[PDB]
């Protein structure tokens, strides 16, 4: 009924889904046959919304699986879950993109653009009314910020209608991870403040220091980050997929959310989040939950919080719950943090709560916020972005693949514009 | 799939070539006559960039020898390593150079040039993911930069975009052979910035200082300095011979550290290099030997990188690292201030961790070590070694001497003016940009 | 059924048929004795072309040796393959031509052309199928020229439209033996334009090439240049021999190659034709020798291939060869544009596979190979390599050298100048058409 579709491209965002479907794959009790497992139908009565079953119950994810490069494909192939993808989705190139823009977007990426546009086409023909897109990627790297970019913009040229989900990893201020990196940034927002309806912006740098303080890791394995990137994903379509005392769409937690078309930039957040030894040390409550949600540990992003302002406060919380004690604390957090919201928009919080926690808990809390500390993240790159034009370095990658001057500073207008809308109201 | 041609000129690309060719058939566990033994095939993942199939498993290696001499070839077809390599493959020449430029540029070189560019274009036609080339050559070599030249200038013509690595040895400014290694070197440089995407260079002295401090090899020859160059070499291909979390191919290389077309010249380093007992009573971290990167007892070519500016530092990890120490010891390096940066570059890092770790040669001097990182530092020390080598040309060039042998051999003497303008303002853009 | 008679005219003649009829009996599991052996049953599938059947297995070849020499048919009749062939067709002269046209057109031929072609009629009453002839001559031989060019007059007399094959060796501009000719090739041309249906081509040094770079044969002489030859007549055979999913008969083979009565010259080449051990290193796909077909180090004929314009390239593979990449690497050789075509030719393509792998001679220099390709390609080369003759075959007339051979033999010197405007229009048909 209300289908999407998730699409997966570059190397990060290929990763995530990895061990994101077999959350999914879990939580509704299917196997990587697709053989349905559940034994309460609760886990069966939405498994269409990411499934297309066909031919006696093998369910297959509704996933396009899009690369430069075979090295990608046959590592997830050969993986866990490999046998669970449909092999038509199986499309890619032989270039690799070498973290560069214009090969992603003009020279190598305009090539594999059209196999795939049919594929997008060819599942959303098959069903009758579709509902929003969910796009894995990256924005330091060269494939998914490069091919990624430009497939925003052939999305509405067929559903100007829909949501677009884009969700992508960031850079961090302590350090850079690519060469290009702030290059690969303002080129990509500057295609992403046009046509998208949320970015969650996650930092690699705060992800260890989640894992350093909460689960006290030693050893972190890349299955493992994107485990708290999994858990975080399927606690926002909660509502589409499981019943409760009240639910709330896509739309809902857009409509909410975003005051003006550009302010969209959102930072997610989980509760509770500890090591395994700590379990029955601390109190499952509602109040113990709630003052985890509003820490500096909690900021998936290494960002400040108590350096902005929440504007919209949205509480996605899982599990059997009494709805007053919820109702009750919701209140006490402004008449502690005043100062720590947005002061002209009244009642910031917004409460959606399904009654279905997440497998491995009994209580859990699905935290995304909008902080106005987010203006730091484009006032740090904007500055490493003009780092580097000053002394007009690494030209030869992108003239040479056929970029404009302009191309950079129009980007660059719309970039110091982009700090001045959060300085509108902070 | 993606498939990777190497060429070998010159003696210098006859026996690295014989030793990095010998170390894959270890890595990939391929016997040496050609054929692959049957428990080799779980190890044997994704090894077509190099080996194509022929009947049953005879894997010929993608590689072309190419010698104006026909001695040290002949060491090639009389060890073990006769039956893996391809005989039309190998060109060889009658008649010798001897380090003259247009005896190996125009010479012997323009009778055996159009044999060799169809068997590159024999080889290279199964291809349809051409990534890179590996050409090895000298600097003070008729065939090492006569030859390597005009090479390159053919090549650029033919496939263009497709990427190209030069591997070559660095002349010391105090221990070398050859009288006319000044020369060359200017000569070598003259027309391969325009047809070489990156080039390497070592020393043969800062290998050594290795080799007796922490080897403790006190005779070493090159036998086993081809060994140690053979790691770096190989430590760039666990990018792409395996399956990484976060890998690199030959165009992302040059895509980084390449920040303006002239100055595209950074060199190698490795560490652990120790002997085989002092690693038992030291566990080495990953912030020991990160920060053994930076420490100029390290470097691969002798110079002074204290006194040379950073400008794009590229890292490759080897073996089971975990990345959160990665992200402390880079960043531990940031809170030392002795690594010196440009204003405009604070972001010029790469990250790469491959899950296999480097498997040491039988018989040889070195230890079975998880961690091994190698270091690419492109820097303004190459300036500093610039004007040591420019020094040694121009003094010989002004009293002319040793001009009588390129006189006649079809060579003109205004191109030796030529190229003093053109590495006079190369060593300036180093103080330039930086 | 079908039967196919063959007829050797010449010592060229002799030995030729000395190797093909050699071969044939490697291919059908025939002894040379004269019977067969049992297990050879199933692998003689309609074998009844050439060989008749006679009291209990015993196969003649239907096959007729033709010489003014009695010497080199008693090495037929001193060796192995002696109780093999019939005695009453090994029909011998005594008395020699010495390369002379009228020597061997009127002298010693008129009184031996009506014993053989009574053994013609007394072989060609026994079949139904008639379907052509082999007949192997040379160009300047007495009886390589003169009678061959009498038998040819007197069976489109006896025959008409059952078709005919010739095969001959061109000889070089520059290595050749007999002075004679160049006038006795201009004679050969001159009354078989009409007598015959297609003549082939081969170069004593075209072979050599491959000879000694590909085969590594540095001292090959007749022995072996009478087995690379049969390769390319048993290729065509193989056509017929077996049952193959697309073949073609004799009659077809001139349907498709003969634009115009005149013009039916092709020539022949052969690949993959290397030694034993290079294959072995090497994995030949059917891209690899079907574009190994179109290089000029692969021409059985020494001239020059891209300066001549092909009209219609015929094809006929060997082994287990799938039809895709087929359709594939023709479509992709014209992806290329060295091949050269007219304008109003694109559809001059045959397609022929059979399933009969080639099987070498025991105890030669070939290797057992799948795949193989006989090309024809009849081309405008081969006027660039009538005006190599043609230049040799006047001046030497206009001094009047060597006629006081030809004059009392029975021979008029007016039959030379009308040979001269015959041949001068000939290549020049070539231009006309091209
Ligand atoms: N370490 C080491 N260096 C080598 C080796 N072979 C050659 N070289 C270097 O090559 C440089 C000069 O080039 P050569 O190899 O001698 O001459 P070439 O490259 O064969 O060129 P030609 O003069 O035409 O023969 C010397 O300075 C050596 O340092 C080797 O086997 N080991
Ligand atoms: N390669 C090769 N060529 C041959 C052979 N026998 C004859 N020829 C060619 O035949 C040409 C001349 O014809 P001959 O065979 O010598 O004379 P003929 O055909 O027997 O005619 P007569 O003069 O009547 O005996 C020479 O130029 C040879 O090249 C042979 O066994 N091998
Ligand atoms: N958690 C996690 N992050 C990853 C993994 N692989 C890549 N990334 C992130 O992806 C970013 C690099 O983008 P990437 O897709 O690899 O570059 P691209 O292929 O050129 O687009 C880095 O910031 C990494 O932190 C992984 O396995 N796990």
């Amino acid at each position: 009924m209300r289908e999407i579709v998730h699409v997966q491209a570059g190397q990060c965002g290929n990763q995530i889904g990895s061990k994101f479907w077999e959350v999914i794959s879990d939580e509704h009790g299917i196997q990587p046959d697709g053989t349905f497992k559940g034994e309460t139908d609760l886990q069966l009565e939405r498994i269409d919304v990411y499934y297309n079953e066909a031919n006696n119950g093998k369910y297959v994810p509704r996933a396009v699986l899009v690369d430069l490069e075979p090295g990608t494909m046959d590592s997830v192939r050969s993986g866990p879950f490999g046998q669970l993808f449909r092999p038509d989705n199986f499309v890619f190139g032989q270039s690799g993109a070498g973290n560069n823009w214009a090969k992603g977007h003009y020279t190598e990426g305009a090539e594999l653009v059209d196999n795939v546009l049919d594929v997008i086409r060819k599942e959303a023909e098959g069903c009758d009314c579709l509902q929003g897109f969910q796009l894995t990627h990256s924005l330091g790297g060269g494939t998914g910020s490069g091919m990624g970019t430009l497939l925003i913009s052939k999305i509405r040229e067929e559903y100007p209608d829909r949501i677009m989900s884009s969700f992508s990893v960031v850079p961090s201020p302590k350090v850079s991870d690519t060469v290009v990196e702030p290059y690969n940034a303002t080129l990509s927002v500057h295609q992403l403040v046009e046509n998208t309806d949320e970015t969650y912006c996650i930092d690699n740098e705060a992800l260890y220091d989640i894992c350093y303080r909460t689960l006290k890791l030693t050893n972190p394995t890349y299955g493992d980050l994107n485990h708290l990137v999994s858990l975080t994903m399927s606690g926002v379509t909660t509502c589409l997929r499981f019943p409760g005392q009240l639910n709330a769409d896509l739309r809902k937690l857009a409509v909410n959310m975003v005051p003006f078309p550009r302010l969209h930039f959102f930072m997610p957040g989980f509760a509770p989040l500890s090591a395994k030894g700590t379990q029955a040390y601390r109190a499952l409550t509602v109040a113990e939950l709630t003052q985890q949600m509003f820490d500096a540990k909690n900021m998936m992003a290494a960002c400040d919080p108590r350096h902005g302002r929440y504007l919209t406060v949205a509480a996605m919380f899982r599990g059997r719950m009494s709805m007053r004690e919820v109702d009750e604390q919701m209140l006490n957090v402004q008449n502690k943090n005043s100062s720590y919201f947005v002061e002209w928009i009244p009642n910031n919080v917004k409460t959606a709560v399904c009654d279905i926690p997440p497998r491995g808990l009994k209580m859990a809390a699905t935290f995304v916020g909008n902080s106005t500390a987010i203006q730091e993240l484009f006032k740090r790159i904007s500055e490493q972005f003009t780092a580097m034009f000053r002394r007009k370095a690494f030209l030869h990658w992108y003239t040479g693949e056929g970029m404009d001057e302009m191309e950079f500073t129009e980007a660059e207008s719309n970039m110091n514009d982009l700090i001045s809308e959060y300085q509108q109201y902070q | 799939m993606r498939e990777v041609i190497s060429i070998h000129v010159g003696q210098a690309g006859v026996q690295i070539g014989n030793a990095c060719w010998e170390l894959y058939c270890l890595e990939h566990g391929i016997q040496p006559d050609g054929t692959m033994p049957t428990q080799s095939t779980n190890e044997g993942e994704s090894f077509t960039t190099f080996f194509s199939d022929t009947g049953s498993g005879r894997y010929v290696p993608r590689s072309i020898f190419v010698d104006l001499e026909p001695t040290v070839v002949d060491e090639i077809r009389t060890g073990t390593y006769k039956k893996l390599f391809h005989p039309e493959q190998m060109i060889t020449g009658k008649e010798d150079a001897a380090n003259n430029y247009a005896r190996g540029h125009y010479t012997v070189g323009k009778e055996l040039i159009d044999t060799v560019l169809d068997r590159i274009r024999r080889l290279a036609d199964n291809c349809s993911g051409l990534q890179g080339f590996f050409v090895f050559h000298s600097f003070g070599g008729g065939t090492g930069s006569g030859f390597t030249s005009l090479l390159m200038e053919r090549l650029s013509v033919d496939y263009g975009k497709k990427s190209k690595l030069e591997f070559s040895i660095y002349p010391a400014p105090q221990v070398s052979t050859a009288v006319v290694e000044p020369y060359n070197s200017i000569l070598t440089t003259h027309t391969t910035l325009e047809h070489s995407d990156c080039a390497f260079m070592v020393d043969n002295e800062a290998i050594y200082d290795i080799c007796r401090r922490n080897l403790d090899v006190e005779r070493p020859s090159y036998t086993n300095l081809n060994r140690i160059i053979s790691q770096v070499v190989s430590s760039i291909t666990a990018s792409l011979r395996f399956d990484g979390a976060l890998n690199v191919d030959l165009n992302e290389f040059q895509t980084n550290l390449v920040p303006y077309p002239r100055i595209h010249f950074p060199l190698a380093a490795y560490t652990p290099l120790i002997s085989a007992e002092k690693a038992y009573h030291e566990a080495l971290s990953v912030s020991d030997i990160t920060n053994s990167c930076f420490e100029p007892a390290n470097q691969m070519v002798k110079c002074d990188p204290r006194h040379g500016k950073y400008m794009a530092v590229c890292l490759l990890y080897r073996g089971d690292v975990v990345p959160k120490d990665v992200n402390t010891a880079i960043a531990a390096i940031k809170t030392k201030r002795t690594i010196q940066f440009v204003d405009w570059c604070p972001t010029g890092f790469k990250v790469g961790i491959n899950y296999q770790p480097p498997t040491v040669v039988p018989g040889g001097d070195l230890a079975k070590v998880p961690r091994a990182v190698c270091m690419l530092s492109n820097t303004t020390a190459i300036a500093e070694a610039w004007s040591r080598l420019d020094y040694k040309f121009d003094l010989m060039y002004a009293k002319r001497a040793f001009v009588h042998w390129y006189v006649g051999e079809g060579m003109e003497e205004g191109e030796f003016t030529e190229a003093r303008e053109d590495l006079a303002a190369l060593e300036k853009d180093y103080e330039e940009v930086g």
